[PDB]
RNA sequence: UGAGAGUUUGAUCCUGGCUCAGGACGAACGCUGGCGGCGUGCCUAAUACAUGCAAGUCGAACGCUUCUUGGAAAGAGGAGUGGCGGACGGGUGAGUAACACGUGGGUAACCUACCCAUCAGAGGGGGAUAACACUUGGAAACAGGUGCUAAUACCGCAUAACAGUUUAUGCCGCAUGGCAUAAGAGUGAAAGGCGCUUUCGGGUGUCGCUGAUGGAUGGACCCGCGGUGCAUUAGCUAGUUGGUGAGGUAACGGCUCACCAAGGCCACGAUGCAUAGCCGACCUGAGAGGGUGAUCGGCCACACUGGGACUGAGACACGGCCCAGACUCCUACGGGAGGCAGCAGUAGGGAAUCUUCGGCAAUGGACGAAAGUCUGACCGAGCAACGCCGCGUGAGUGAAGAAGGUUUUCGGAUCGUAAAACUCUGUUGUUAGAGAAGAACAAGGACGUUAGUAACUGAACGUCCCCUGACGGUAUCUAACCAGAAAGCCACGGCUAACUACGUGCCAGCAGCCGCGGUAAUACGUAGGUGGCAAGCGUUGUCCGGAUUUAUUGGGCGUAAAGCGAGCGCAGGCGGUUUCUUAAGUCUGAUGUGAAAGCCCCCGGCUCAACCGGGGAGGGUCAUUGG
């Protein structure tokens, strides 16, 4: 499964945008349902760690088993911290590479582009979105049929291109220069609440 | 029971169809109503039948999904 | 009846083989004496690795190859060396 | 029996048993015939010692006693007469 | 790499139990389900078993017989004598508390078919028998009698002692003794087949045959140490413990005998009773630990229940023999036949566990000189969300919030950018084209080299032609078409994330622990909404954690549970100061070993991942030798 629901209730429940600052929390910044505008008392310190974890899980649209295995894998580095290495491994998945490069507006669109077989790493096609893109691998746009309507238009309007992403808008090749850093990556949510959430799992 | 030791067992839900000499299935679970009862029968698993109003936790009580 | 034979180590339809010296009564994947090289039927020019200093020692003690082991031991030039050590002295 | 080859082994081994027992009894009586004449103190005492030795030796080439049993036997008899 | 919470009271602190929040599984069952990849699937009655298959092969060891092409040579069948195989491979865990297993050693007490090497032989004779032909008794299974015949079948005679044993010599070892050399005494084997040269040539290639010695491989025996409950189980032994001799075995030995003696084992747990195959490993834990021994590998034990031997290099024998017993079956009543804990399958037991499938193409195994024949091992296919992993059931833009549902103080709020509408996409689906790797070979032809030869045939490997796929038209790749076929289960009073209506009225019902329900129930039952997970989601059972709640790590005994009513003392546990010595504990170095697969570290291949491969570390309370 992935998810198909209204995708905007989700942001109103975390209190974070999740869609490139394009405002879902413009009107009614409160939660969904009857008891939306009428908030109530405090939230535990279990609700806080759960809310941080859900923020990160819904950012990149993955499921709970895969999230937890990625977290367990990031723990075997021991070079740096354990939340930084996590949120950095999270960025190296082929879906974020298409999002950051700029071939798609959303992450759902980028996911459908990499699922339906329209992109290639090093020339060879790769079809599965949880792929692990390493540093220095020019991912391309299937030079067979790169004349599609939405890819073309979403290359023009560059809302955000980062300081670790390289790209050329003629051959349509991009790559990571090097690994990013927390200052360059959502210094807003957390990586410590999420680490504590998995201590008693 | 098949091993020939005797026990009493609670039958849950609203309304059943159990009569003398009908064959049933037991699971663990102790009721806190009176002594001497330590088991539950499971609804909709043999001669016993699922309850016929439920709409909310039909996986217990053994109710099938209704088109309503 | 010591032998030099192949031993299957793939998954289901991607086989791999270890070259092994075993007593002939043993099961194909059961007990053996020691391992002597490797062999890969895929990988279009098939891959052989082997020590070839234990093959020449077992051969001179009466071990005997199977039919495929003899083919891949002559493609490596091990049977010629046995020839030049035994019937030459 | 069920298998065809198991039916042949039955008669083959029956025949082997027959002749094996015949020849073992031959050897045993040769030895005993020497012993009963060394226990009497009789003339013609080295010839039947020779014959008993030969009997044991021939039984060992017919696959009836192992080979160490034959060494043991010849030793025992040697210590009795010669 | 060591997280806690609720619950004794009118309120408190301490003690204390009970319960919950994490994992995992050969799982079962309730509701519900789209696919691929890799794995897994009688835990119960070691219950009883219809039907098919699971072990044969050799005509280049030997005589016969039937055909297809009266004397003809080949091809294809049939039984028989003889060799080798049937002790492997495959199944199960009933017995077993012991050298059964693990780890470390010993055998100067040992055996070993096929395979590799070395030395020496391979001479000359004899008497039979199955088959076949005729014949008797048989319900049958099957038994007898007469006559002829072959061999690599069988038996004696020769020749061989390098084997064993005894004597002298030399060297040596941990008692018994070991090695090498010399003699002396009695003794023991053997078989041919197919080719080449064939002047009688009498020579020779190859595969077999006999004796002796090594290697390899497989087995046998003995020893140190280690892993379970009960003392509401303290005595156990009479071939028992030792000696002398005799027999016996591959082999040492009370292994078994006759005699002689009175010994052996036990509080450091003998004996008995109950339970159990053992290990690599697997789950959990911060660790020390605790709980399991299913898939895969190693060792053991058993084969309808209980005794025995025979053949053989090897069995006291898994689809062998003989006897007894229970059970089942056929019979002319005199008698006969059988053993799924091999693969499928059936009835029964159970909460519960699969097809009476294809093929020897690949790897291994038996026989054969080889083509080959056999192989339910094995390689593939079928069934099942049983598990792990991967990808879907669309994507983008879209408002004053369309209709409807729920609520409302009747203004509105929420389901909700969610639908609509516009533009896109084709992983999947469908239809149509193309389309694999897994295969290396044996055999058969030509050609070369080396060691043997009088010489050639052949031997042993090199180079080249030629020859084979069950899965299967499978994976995969290309073209067109369509958002169309593909979301459910649990919870929402506190623990613990997520609230309002209506119905009912200590009823109907709910609960893991606190506890809810008697007119305005966020705790029962529905609806709207919300939370957690998702092709799954909950429930019951079992184990480790939380539990310092058996505390070595790591607790206590004035009043909470807990100092024997007091002394005297055998065994045990622990002991003042100091000089020299020893090296049992302790510390340390080097060498051997602790299989493979697993966990872990680095690297690499399947579009990724599960999964697969290569190189390492780790794991001993271990042994030997030096400080």
């Amino acid at each position: 499964s992935r998810y198909t629901g209204p995708s905007w209730k989700v942001s109103r429940r975390l209190g974070i945008s999740l869609s490139g600052t394009g405002k879902e929390l413009a009107r009614r910044p409160y939660k969904p349902g009857q008891h939306g505008p009428n908030s109530r008392g405090k939230v535990s310190e279990y609700g806080m760690q759960l809310t941080e974890k859900q923020k990160l899980r819904h950012m990149y649209g993955m499921n709970e088993r895969q999230f937890r295995t990625l977290f367990i894998k990031a723990s075997k580095i021991k070079e740096g911290k354990h939340g930084v290495n996590f949120m950095v491994l999270l960025e190296q998945r082929l879906d974020n590479v298409v999002y950051r490069l700029g071939l798609a507006t959303t992450r759902r669109q980028a996911r459908q582009l990499v699922n339906h077989g329209h992109i290639t790493v090093d020339g060879k096609r790769v079809d599965i979105p949880s792929y692990h893109v390493e540093v220095g691998q020019v991912i391309g746009v299937r030079e067979k049929s790169q004349n599609i309507s939405t890819i073309k238009e979403a290359v023009e309007a560059t809302v955000g291109r980062p300081a670790f992403v390289s790209f050329d808008t003629e051959k349509l090749e991009g790559s990571f220069t090097r690994l990013p850093e927390r200052d360059e990556l959502y210094p807003e949510i957390d990586e410590a609440l999420v680490v504590e959430y998995y201590n008693q799992k | 029971l098949s091993n020939l030791i005797e026990v009493t067992a609670y039958i849950p839900g609203i309304g059943h169809n159990l009569q003398e000499h009908s064959v049933v299935l037991l699971r663990g679970g102790r009721v806190k109503d009176l002594p001497g009862v330590r088991y539950h029968i499971v609804r909709g698993a043999l001669d016993t039948a699922g309850v016929n109003d439920r709409k909310q936790s039909r996986s217990k009580y053994g109710t099938k999904r209704p088109k309503a | 009846a010591v032998k030099i034979r192949l031993k299957r180590m793939g998954s289901k339809k991607s086989p791999f083989y270890r070259i092994v010296v075993a007593d002939s009564r043993s099961p194909r994947d059961g007990r053996f004496i020691e391992t002597v090289g490797t062999y890969n039927p895929l990988k279009d020019p098939a891959e052989v690795v082997l020590k070839e200093d234990l093959v020449l020692d077992w051969l001179s003690k009466g071990a005997q190859p199977s039919d495929t082991v003899r083919n891949i031991l002559s493609k490596e030039g091990v049977m010629k060396k046995h020839h030049e050590a035994k019937n030459v002295k | 029996p069920n298998i065809e080859s198991a039916i042949k082994r039955v008669r083959t081994s029956a025949n082997a048993n027959a002749k094996n027992s015949s020849q073992t009894n031959a050897m045993r009586t040769a030895i005993k015939k020497f012993e009963e004449a060394v226990a009497a103190g009789a003339d013609n005492v080295d010839a039947l010692y020779n014959e008993a030795v030969k009997a044991v030796d021939m039984a060992a080439t017919k696959g009836l006693i192992h080979k160490n049993k034959a060494n043991r036997d010849k030793i025992r008899l040697s210590k009795l007469a010669k």
